[PDB]
């Protein structure tokens, strides 16, 4: 439903950590 | 610009995200904006008119 909205990666502060 | 024009230097924003500030001000998340962003235009819109 969002327009303008462009595929990007996020961090995760917990799946470094736990692997 | 927003609100930046009467506080220093004109900076250029979109007019959605625009209104996404001013509803995130007030206390409304910004999702609903973002999502529903097609009624409000209408509403704005059909109040204009
Ligand atoms: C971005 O700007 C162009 C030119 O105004 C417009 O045709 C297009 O619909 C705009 N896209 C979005 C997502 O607003
Ligand atoms: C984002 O990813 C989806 C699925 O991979 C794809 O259908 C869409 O076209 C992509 N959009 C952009 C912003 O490239």
């Amino acid at each position: 439903v969002v327009i303008g909205i462009v595929n990007n990666t996020v961090y995760d502060p917990l799946q470094p950590e736990l692997d | 610009s927003g609100w930046t024009f009467g506080a220093g230097p004109a900076l250029q924003i979109p007019f959605p995200m625009q209104m996404a500030y001013r509803f995130n001000g007030i206390g409304v998340t910004q999702n609903v904006l973002y999502e529903n962003q097609k009624l409000i235009a209408n509403q704005f819109n059909s109040a204009i008119g």
